[PDB]
């Protein structure tokens, strides 16, 4: 559960960074839950680029940034309730924060962003996900 | 069937902020996704494609202001029927992960979008926060999607609708309102040029 949520975050970040020159750490490439989330998040970075830019403008990411600032930005994302679309935007925002810090030559911030996402997922989103059909219900709609 | 048959109003109200709507001067060549006829105050568009609508304002509304969109049928004998998606499109797989499947009007490109199913009127609406124009611009642009054709049998069934745009505050009180006719077709440019004659 807590480990299970940690894994889906790190696999999401591993793929995004690997799709650029950055390497970071049976039938896992085709795993259906993660595969459709990656395809959904790739769509989201294009359509909501304005929003993600604003969110990372608010999240003035530096080595000194604490969890609380990250939590503040993503909490605004769910203020009106949780849905699959907003959860996808939660994953893709973390991905763009990770690519941004690698591009700004602050690669060790990737570990912090990854731990924050897993923390926020376990603390605030996991109960909603289990109550609304689990990840299987997400793939049933493909979003 | 509207809750209590209490049709929402469509009267223009520019209000204290000089609220008006603007539209792109796109032509009528049949490769047009979206174009607005000023003579008919009617927008013609294709399903699930972008319809830019601009919000013009002479004095900036305060933060916390919101922009709501709602559809109603134009002919008076149908104004009491709630505008919904056809059953076929409501069941098809086109969820954006934000809009409930039954809503006809969507906003794309806005993470802060909100969809309402009214507990009294049973009418659908979509809400986003108002934001001042960007630098270089003089208006705020919203990108709308209509998720049924006007011809969809079992939904609109060739009945013309109107979209009603309202400026509200945090409490939902009225700050302004504008409206325009909508035809979601297959060939928007040919249909505008056809109707813009006879
Ligand atoms: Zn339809």
């Amino acid at each position: 559960p807590s480990q299970d949520n940690r894994e889906i975050v790190m696999k999401y970040i591993s793929y995004k960074l690997s799709q650029r020159g950055y390497e970071w750490d049976e039938g896992t490439e085709s795993e259906v839950v993660h595969q459709t989330l990656r395809q959904a998040g790739d769509d989201f970075s294009l359509r909501y680029r304005r929003d993600f830019a604003e969110m990372s403008s608010q999240l003035h990411l530096t080595p000194g940034t604490a969890y609380a600032s990250f939590a503040t930005v993503v909490e605004e994302l769910f203020r009106d309730g949780v849905n699959w679309g907003r959860i996808v935007a939660f994953f893709e925002f973390g991905g763009v924060m990770c690519v941004e810090s690698v591009n700004r030559e602050m690669s060790v911030l990737v570990d912090n962003i990854a731990a924050w996402m897993a923390t926020y997922l376990n603390d605030h989103l996991h109960t909603w996900i289990q109550d609304n059909g689990g990840w299987d219900a997400f793939v049933e709609l493909y979003g | 069937g509207s809750g209590g048959s209490s049709v929402p109003s469509q009267k223009t109200y520019q209000g204290s902020y000089g609220f008006r709507l603007g539209f792109l001067h796109s032509g009528t060549a049949k490769s047009v996704t979206c174009t607005y006829s000023p003579a008919l105050n009617k927008m013609f568009c294709q399903l699930a494609k972008t319809c830019p609508v601009q919000l013009w304002v002479d004095s900036t509304p305060p933060p916390g202001t919101r922009v709501r969109a709602m559809a109603i049928y134009k002919q008076s004998q149908h104004m009491t029927e709630v505008v919904r998606r056809c059953p076929h499109h409501e069941r098809c797989s086109d969820s954006d992960g934000l809009a409930p499947p039954q809503h006809l009007i969507r906003v794309e490109g806005n993470l802060r979008v909100e969809y309402l199913d009214d507990r009294n009127t049973f009418r659908h609406s979509v809400v986003v926060p108002y934001e001042p124009p960007e630098v270089g611009s003089d208006c705020t642009t919203i990108h709308y999607n209509y998720m049924c054709n006007s011809s969809c049998m079992g939904g609109m069934n060739r009945r013309p609708i109107l979209t009603i745009i309202t400026l509200e505050d945090s409490s939902g009180n009225l700050l302004g309102r504008n409206s325009f006719e909508v035809r979601v077709c297959a060939c928007p440019g040919r249909d505008r040029r056809t109707e813009e004659e006879n």
